[PDB]
């Protein structure tokens, strides 16, 4: 489709909306121009969702509890408020970890203060203090507690910071109050920020006077990899084969100790810029630790990333970098030789959260696929800045896409494959369009690194080329 | 590393020696992990009677609940109406969660909107959200009806739904005649089943309260059926099938089975099937109204009795033999239709299966959980099978319900070793299945973590999960099953007996050790 | 010893220390048993490629066959006719076994008489047995029809059924017009399915050969359906249901669904339902005749084509998506009825389920066995699901069939690693599942022994059985399932995908070892 | 029911039959008189079945292969002839054993010569010789082979005796020809006899010239226990507790070596008289080994049997006898205290093969139940002689009962429980009469000995008092 044609599709789709909604949604849909490096000239982002239009976005609690804190495996995270939020978010996100669940690790459990009417009317601070004692009795190997505030907490004016400071002192325990109520912000995105600031304020400074950690020139931390289906482990393996020492993973398979040891590293390696640029900035301001963005989706980006990271160190690391790249060369070459002929030319449309909608493009292109539309739930303009150069000329961008818009775009563009979330999947399967879950990896993965690329390629192929898709039309119609 | 003709996903990729070594190094380097002996000591302690006593003294902490919040039930109720959009006034984060919860269970699209109230709405309230939200939703998704529920932000700040909807109509955001039933659905009262009741009572009020003058009980010669919160498609289907077989005029009020089972034929159908507005309007003209799940339809019942003047009969959920029989006999009395020879035979076929399977079922011990009506139906059928329902857990149960279940247990020799627990969660149930080990658990997908826990103590302590209830996320298409009527009883019987036999096969699969009992014929 | 509150059956009674000690003493003192090291050495050798090569060179020895003898199938065929007694001429030991085999699969009564030929009948043959047998059967069990087959003694002695039945009528032992169709059913030719074909063609010929003069093809506006040897009740049901939904007039010729599922209502019904004599007599007046299992209905097909002059369509068994499509389109063509909206929707629900479940099924490797039509339909459906049917065994298969299945495999990328085996048994299959391990076996209960054998080598070599076929003896009520049509496909899909996910849950249940992949949502 | 009523029931039932069958069946139905010690005055038995009347009987092959030979665990038994007989009888009978199946033990396997038309026309002896070699290659730890003739073998004039002698000599392996073709005899019974004669002729004498086995005064063998659900194990344990040494078990969990050692024992203990009296008589004739019948069903009979057996030995064994009886006294007493109140007065009708129709009566009486009818498929008059004294006066006896007769007897007598086989079970369940399988023990057992009695009592209770029997009438009819 031409630029003029895509422009005319955007206008057709917006004809359905009332004036107010139409005027707004026009600002959140654009035809890509890779020349343009100031995205604020072409698209608006990180604004409120228009009421009634079936946004796909979640809330600040999902960004804090579901995303940043939930994965920290040796803490107990309290979903503080009524029962719903903690139940729907219970084990929905495949932030993988090693541990003995219920004993030293607690990720897939749902701890909640289960507010009743009396808690709404008279406040939950007394209940929170009692909850904390009960947690200490029944879960004695927890290494800290987080309090993840649901909508009512701030509305009723509870003082979780007080409870956290008083109980923390009494029990000699890290108790982190997190003001991630879902009424704050417009999306998951503010929940990241809040969660980062909570790490900063209650956890990260704990070893500031402690000089016992035996640091080395090659210490790094993986910042903003939540280890979806093992993604962080298949990233870490490569970094350590290159001669680096991965002191921390934030926060997939993450421990509280490795968060506290992070100010001791030499370089912060940021995968998810959107969710953890805040704490990365802070560590450079306070500890003088530099940070850099990297991408481990597919061989092209992974090789580029390994070489950029190695270039920060000395000749010994740069040499191991080339050893690693030579080792995996035959493996990803074999993947490409097998799957690219099966996928070449196929056109993909993506819709995901704050990073993957641009970060996976390289991986698709390594299999000869074209990303013909992409967009984000909750990205900021700094994300779109990074996107416009990664997408082709005259491709379709969409910010906070509506259910309606997404459907109509797909009907016209007729992609060969869509990569989006669970709320999208069953719609597109009905329409006869191959669909891969690009949050949960469709219970597969990992997709990061060289070992991840094999699975990714397998997965796009098994779905795009599945026999089921030829079968949607009854032979008598 | 990967080998291209046998690619490994996370399991078993991370069992390769290089990953194993790397993860050992991460643990030892940076995790400051409790020593394994101490982890095993604590684990063993969490299996003890002593730990259970502490566990059962919790007042403030809930761990692994077995309930959800009101608006989830409001949404499911709404989806059961023709061309109806569920609309939850308040916070959008909630609607993303409702949709995905149901998406994962039905493996189907789930359409639901929010009006995306933000922090700013705490000053004013969300009246503007409602006006633009109703307008936007109607124009964009073209429903014939919008059914309005609430998130906890809207309940706490105190938004008057009624006034907001009226002001929306007054100011022309939606037509005066466009149906916009509503319900307050506070997440901090009761559970998802309460949400369902609240929403249905709202829709029923909307269509009938102000047009009662012309209604005559019995004039349409139908029986209204109100299913309540129901996540097995087979359950809507079996009720309609039995009533049609009987020649009984009926109206199923809230019927999502079409919209939760659309064909993959090249188009997406946002709406399918469902109770019509005509059916709701005409429902007071029924002979009577039968409530399939009375223990979460109490508000509905007060309305139907108080306004429609229907003499709602005292029926248990039609689960198992006795209660399906009672349901059919009441329907026969109200409708005047005899129970036909087809249902008589089906009944005898279930009894035949009972006689066939009784020896493997006899005395088997179960822990189970779920919503109150489901749980008491399961308890009832288990006693009918000669099984012992020893741990009966209903997180969202009440005292009256518990008394009713206690009476059911007291009336059977098979109820002797059974306790009913209300307000207790799956971390409580975990203790029970360690300290008073049953043979199996009957429950939803959350129970798989309890089975993992039990196996860790040892193979002889493992308690297998038998997945019946909601949600089921780790098996495919179980939401097509039936639990109501004779058909549902057959399905449950079959699942149970074969779960027993599959387990016996596993324990007797050991060559020259236990395989003397690995019989070809059972 | 026993404790009265927890009585132990054989398992686990014999694991008590005293029984273990006693069994060790028995072995050591008196069994002269091979040393365990040698048992282990031989076991390990039976898992090897070297052993498989010797195993596949067998010419004389059969071990663990996957077929039965003709008269078993004749009996089942006869049971599908109204008030018909199956009657096997020859030795009673046979009938005891036929009834017990079916009793164990259907968990139902199975009525069948013998005429109890002894050694004395070698001298002149069993003419008197037939004469008293028919008279005794008719008086005692009051059938409306006696359908006669043979055991191998009667075939070797060369008893002429036709003459013996004619002489029974001539001499007045049964009435001249009392229907006594017959078939020769030699156990040493083909298998049970051949017995079904023989019995059916016998009954067809009995009711139609001599009355052809007044028959006109198409005049009754129905389609005849011949199901063949069928041991899933759901298969007879679903055919009748689909045809009824289409408004297609049909006659199901051999229909045991009623007599194999009588209610337990306080009376035993020796006979129920079944194809009427009026239906068989009128069968030549149909538009056409469809064979659901053509690879064991070749004799029937020759008679239907040659005598009834029906142009029997070239149709595969209606299993899976494509072949259910083709069946419905053929029936539409013959009947002139369109495929209704109800079946079109059911079709799309199957396709939806396929899209939902495809990622877990993709590339899954299966060993399977059964009768030829069943196996090729399963093979077809597996390819539709993107599965790899690597070991396809049909003990009673023939060369022409194998060529047909080889073609189906060739028309699919998913067929590339598949081999079809005919004339081979489950001891052959055992070797294949060791040397070229699949993920699962799809088979009958005899498969459980192969699963036990694989587990003994090691957990990582275990090949779980998925029970689909005949006979199934070690699970209850699976004979109520469906394999045909869209309904059957849905049932098979669901069984397969959930077998996969159950095994993954087992492999990932290991606390702090494999449970990183013990996902709540799959 | 009185003698007059029961006689009237027999006459009404026989009315349906043609005259020839009526006259025959009248001779196989009788009203018990316990005074009578010559059953040949009261009933005839072991005659041909009436054609077309739906006998429950099997054939000689079932009696040889399925019953006597099949259980011998370290031999391979060849079902010689077409595919049917071997397949239907494959693992139907729960003759339990300890072994490594397919390696040193073969009981639940089905080995067959699967005759085709060319074998019928030209004979199967060449196939049998080739089958034996193939067995030897693929099953090298087999300690012997039996050849179990199906109907065609003797009809076509095959010479398996010659093949057995030649191949047996060639391989120095015991290869037993058994002429148990189904056309022989009238039932399973003649199969027993044939099978016993085969053991005698080809196995039992092997060690006649060998003096290496070290005998003791307390050496016994259990003869005619097929270890259904472990029945022989739960018998054997008592015998050894009493200080005996159980050298052999015939044939449940039996090995060829323990059969070969049997002529070395002091006393043969016969459980199943019907099936094994032949070989017992032989061993008394040839080796001077005395035999006695016993009964291990229920405490009364087990106690009586233990005492009777012990009385054959010395004071040390009689002493240990009383120790065993004292040990299990509280155990079976607890079983009676629990279950007898649940079963007292309940009336049973039995129909089984050749032993259990009389042998289980004491067990029922130990729970206060009354056996009001019993009969046998294939018993001889010496079995009925042993029955008339165990049964009450005016109770109903039936030999080779027809399906028709059994249904009509039950409709009139209205027993509380029926105990019969798989071909009967589902009939009576539909009539609302509790049914227990008294062959397979309904996948339960053992029922022998003190440990068996507990299981038996459990099982009769769980079925007789099951809630399902209250539910057969629809409450609207
Ligand atoms: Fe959100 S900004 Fe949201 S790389 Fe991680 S939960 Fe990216 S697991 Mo889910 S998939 Fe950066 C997210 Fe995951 S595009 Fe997605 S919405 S933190
Ligand atoms: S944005 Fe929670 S699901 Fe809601 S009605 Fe309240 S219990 Fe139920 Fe985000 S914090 Fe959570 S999830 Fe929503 S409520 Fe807010
Ligand atoms: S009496 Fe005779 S030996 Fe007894 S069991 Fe009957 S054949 Fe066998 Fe029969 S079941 Fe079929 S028809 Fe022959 S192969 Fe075998
Ligand atoms: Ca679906
Ligand atoms: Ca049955």
């Amino acid at each position: 489709m031409s630029r003029e044609e895509v422009e005319s599709l955007i206008q057709e789709v917006l004809e359905v909306y009332p004036e107010k909604a139409r005027k707004d949604r026009n600002k959140h849909l654009a035809v890509n121009d890779p020349a343009v490096t100031q995205s604020k000239k072409c698209i608006i982002s990180n604004k409120k969702s228009q009421p009634g239009l079936m946004t796909i976005r979640g809330c600040a609690y999902a960004g804090s509890k579901g995303v940043v804190w939930g994965p920290i495996k040796d803490m107990i995270h309290i979903s503080h408020g009524p029962v719903g939020c903690g139940q729907y978010s219970r084990a929905g996100r495949r932030n993988y970890y090693i541990g003995t669940t219920g004993v030293n690790a607690f990720v897939t459990m749902n701890f909640t203060s289960d507010f009743q009417e009396k808690d709404i009317v008279f406040g939950g601070d007394k209940k929170l203090a009692k909850l904390i004692d009960e947690v200490e009795t029944l879960f004695p190997l927890n290494k800290g507690i987080s309090v993840q505030s649901e909508c009512p907490i701030g509305l009723i004016g509870d003082d979780i910071e007080s409870v956290s400071k008083v109980k923390g002192a009494e029990l000699s325990k890290t108790i982190v109050p997190v003001r991630c109520e879902g009424f704050r912000g417009v999306s998951q995105s503010l929940g990241h920020h809040i969660a980062n600031d909570a790490v900063r304020d209650w956890v990260l400074g704990k070893r500031d006077e402690d000089t016992t950690f035996a640091s080395t020139p090659y210490d790094v931390a993986i910042i903003g990899d939540y280890n979806i289906g093992g993604d962080a482990w298949s990233s870490r393996i490569l970094l350590e084969e290159m001669g680096l020492r991965c002191v921390a993973q934030w926060s997939g398979d993450g421990s509280i100790s490795e968060i506290e040891l992070t100010p001791k590293v030499k370089l912060n390696l940021v995968h998810c810029y959107r969710s953890m640029n805040y704490i990365s900035r802070h560590m450079e301001e306070k500890y003088g630790i530099p940070w850099m963005e990297y991408n481990f989706f597919g061989p092209t980006k992974t090789i580029e990333s390994l070489r950029a990271i190695a270039a920060k160190f000395d000749e010994s690391i740069q040499k191991k970098c080339e050893e690693v790249i030579a080792k995996y060369k035959p493996e990803w070459e074999a993947v490409v030789a097998k799957y690219r002929p099966r996928l070449e030319g196929k056109r993909v449309m993506l819709y995901i959260g704050g990073l993957r909608p641009r970060h996976v493009i390289g991986a698709y292109e390594d299999l000869g696929m074209e990303v013909v539309g992409t967009g984000y739930e909750f990205a900021h303009n700094d994300d779109y800045d990074r996107t416009m150069k990664e997408m082709g000329d005259s491709t379709l961008l969409y910010d906070d896409v509506t259910g309606y818009e997404f459907e109509e775009f797909v009907k016209r563009i007729k992609p060969d494959l869509i990569g989006s979330g669970i709320k999208e999947k069953f719609i597109f399967q009905k329409m006869g369009i191959p669909f891969r879950e690009m949050h949960s990896w469709d219970y597969s993965g990992p997709y990061h690194g060289f070992d991840g690329f094999a699975i990714f390629a397998r997965d796009m192929d098994m779905t795009l080329n599945n026999p089921c898709w030829k079968k949607l039309q009854a032979p008598w119609e | 590393s990967q080998q291209v003709d046998k690619i490994k996903a996370s399991y078993p990729l991370f069992l390769d020696q290089d990953y194993k070594d790397m993860l050992a190094k991460k643990r030892d380097g940076f995790e400051e992990k409790y020593p394994q002996d101490k982890i095993d000591e604590v684990f063993q302690w969490t299996t003890t009677k002593e730990y259970q006593e502490l566990n059962f003294q919790r007042e403030a902490l809930t761990v692994n609940p077995a309930k959800a919040c009101q608006p989830l039930g409001a949404v499911l109720c709404a989806l059961g109406f023709e061309k109806t959009m569920p609309y939850v006034h308040g916070s959008q984060g909630c609607v993303a969660y409702f949709r995905s919860y149901f998406n994962r269970h039905f493996r189907e699209p789930v359409s639901c909107v929010s009006d995306s109230m933000t922090e700013d709405a705490a000053v004013f309230g969300g009246q503007q959200n409602m006006k633009d939200g109703l307008q936007n939703c109607k124009a964009t998704y073209k429903p014939d009806m919008i059914a309005v529920s609430t998130t906890c932000m809207a309940e706490v700040i105190g938004d008057d739904l009624n006034a907001f909807i009226n002001n929306s109509k007054k100011e022309g955001f939606i037509p005066d005649e466009f149906p916009v039933p509503f319900a307050h659905t506070p997440s901090f009262v009761g559970s998802h089943v309460t949400g369902w009741d609240n929403m249905f009572e709202g829709i029923a009020r909307y269509f009938t309260l102000k047009s009662m003058d012309d209604k005559v009980v019995g004039s349409n010669k139908k029986i209204n059926i109100v299913p309540g919160f129901e996540t097995y498609l087979g359950n809507f289907r079996v009720i309609k099938r039995m009533l049609s077989e009987m020649g009984v005029g009926y109206s199923l009020l809230s019927d999502p089975e079409e919209v939760l089972d659309t064909p993959a034929d090249g188009q997406f159908r946002m709406y399918a099937g469902g109770t019509t507005q005509e059916e709701m309007k005409d429902a007071p003209n029924a002979l009577n109204t039968v409530l399939l799940q009375p223990w979460h339809l109490e508000k509905t019942k007060k309305f139907v009795e108080g306004t429609w003047k229907h003499e709602v009969p005292k029926l248990n959920i039609p689960m198992g033999l006795d209660w399906t029989d009672e349901f059919l006999m009441k329907v026969s009395e109200i409708s005047g239709q005899p129970i036909p020879a087809s249902l008589t035979k089906e009944r005898g076929r279930l009894v035949d299966m009972m006689t066939d399977s009784h020896t493997w079922l006899h005395g088997k011990r179960f822990a189970l959980w779920g919503d109150p009506d489901f749980v008491m139906g399961l308890v009832k059928f288990l006693l009918e099978l000669g099984c012992e329902p020893v741990h009966i857990l209903c997180h969202n149960g009440n005292k009256r319900w518990k008394k009713a279940v206690d009476a059911i247990l007291a009336a059977s020799p098979y109820g002797k070793n059974a306790t009913v627990y209300i307000g207790k969660d799956l971390w409580h149930l975990r203790s029970l299945v360690f300290t008073d080990k049953p043979d199996f658990m009957i429950g939803n997908s959350y129970g798989k973590f309890i089975q993992r826990d039990t196996l860790h103590k040892g193979k002889e302590f493992e308690v297998p999960l038998i997945r019946i209830g909601f949600p089921i996320f780790d098996r495919h298409h179980l939401h097509r099953s039936t639990t109501l009527g004779y058909e549902g009883a057959m399905q449950i019987l079959t699942t149970l007996v074969n779960s027993i036999l599959e387990r016996l096969d596993e324990e007797t699969r050991g060559m020259q050790a236990t395989d003397y009992n690995h019989d070809l014929v059972r």
